[PDB]
């Protein structure tokens, strides 16, 4: 659970 | 000529010999084979899946098409047992000639029409909520799984060997569907989901006819949160906790894309409006089969002049069973219009 969001704070900043 | 010993999808198990003729692999994968071929007797072309099945308990995906009697669905015609020493099920279906997904791509290369859009949508969830009312989740809705005649316009569902009988304190995997049709919290890791889910594949389904592509083409499991955030906004915190309670982290807030500017400048407002309804990340706040039917973005079917682009009266709409209706009886006051009783 930890990672996948990690990743997806990280995806959804080059798009913000 | 190939004959079996094959026992009808419908009624009682009473085996009988059919023999069959020009068998051509069509599909091939993990699941199996897909053959097509030609009953002898009858000349109709139908579709063969052959699975490897163990001997010591019956195949699901038989056992759930076995109960399936619907306008929108694939008939299975029979089924039977074929063959180093391995036993395989083969399970023969109703050919039609196209699918959703083959058509769809020929306007990818323009728009298809919003009548058919109506059409084919309003069968899907009919066969959608058919399929619900016994606790079925299909679990793979996508446009290669929608066949499609094109001579009358009928739609019917296929494909059901992801589909299982969903009951509650049973965890279910999370990694199902194809990728551009996953619901969210399915990307989110959720193991407790519902039906709604194949709602939600539904609705990518509905807007991706509208659009011309699909509306959410990630290229993996977070990228397509990502491209679902990028339309819909970031979830709230109270959404993300109904799709998995799971995830306490804070997530950058992507502002919504307006609708109205996310499909062509004259998309029918009843058509976005039902696309909003379907893709709700809450997934109880998603419409159910049943609802969707009942939408003003289908009124025009009910019309009884309703004329279809091919000349030829509209399929069977309005032909609802009691357990098709169980969800919500009283939607059959919208659902059989006046000139259908
Ligand atoms: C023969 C299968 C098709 C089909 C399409 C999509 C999925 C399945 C399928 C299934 F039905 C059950 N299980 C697994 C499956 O996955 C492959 C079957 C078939 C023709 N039409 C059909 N009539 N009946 C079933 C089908 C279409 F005309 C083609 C030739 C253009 C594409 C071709 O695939």
């Amino acid at each position: 659970p930890q990672k996948f969001a990690e990743e997806l704070i990280h995806r959804l900043e080059a798009v913000q | 000529v190939t004959t079996v010993v094959a026992t009808p999808g419908q009624g009682p198990d009473r085996p009988q010999e059919v023999s069959y003729t020009d068998t051509k692999v069509i599909g091939n994968g993990s699941f199996g084979v897909v053959y097509q071929a030609k009953l002898c007797d009858s000349g109709e072309l139908v579709a063969i899946k052959k699975v490897l099945q163990d001997k010591r308990f019956k195949n699901r995906e038989l056992q759930i098409m076995r109960k399936l009697d619907h306008c929108n669905i694939v008939r299975l015609r029979y089924f039977f047992y074929s063959s180093k020493d391995e036993v395989y099920l083969n399970l023969v279906l109703d050919y039609v000639p196209e699918t959703v997904y083959r058509v769809a791509r020929h306007y990818s290369r323009q728009t298809l029409p919003v009548i058919y859009v109506k059409l084919y949508m309003y069968q899907l969830f009919r066969s959608l909520a058919y399929i619900h009312s016994f606790g079925i989740c299909h679990r793979d809705i996508k446009p290669q799984n929608l066949l499609l005649d094109p001579d009358t316009a009928v739609l019917k569902l296929c494909d059901f060997g992801s589909a299982k009988q969903l009951v509650r304190g049973e965890p279910n995997v999370s990694y199902i569907c194809s990728r551009y049709y996953r619901a969210p919290e399915l990307i989110f890791g959720a193991t407790d989901y519902t039906s709604s889910i194949d709602v939600w594949s539904a609705g990518c389904v509905l807007a991706e006819l509208l659009l011309g592509q699909p509306i959410f083409p990630g290229d993996s499991g977070v990228d397509q949160l990502v491209e679902i955030i990028k339309v819909l906004g970031t979830p709230t915190r109270e959404q993300i906790r109904e799709m998995n309670p799971n995830y306490e982290f804070k997530f950058p807030q992507i502002k919504a894309h307006p609708w109205t500017k996310v499909f062509r400048p004259r998309t029918p407002p009843e058509a976005i409006a039902l696309c909003s309804r379907l893709l709700e990340y809450t997934p109880t706040a998603r419409l159910t089969p049943l609802e969707a039917c009942a939408h003003s973005f289908f009124d025009e079917l009910r019309d009884p002049n309703v004329k279809l682009p091919n000349g030829r009266d509209t399929p069977a709409l309005f032909n609802f069973t009691t357990q098709e209706l169980s969800s919500n009886p009283p939607l059959a006051t919208i659902l059989i219009p006046p000139h259908a009783r």
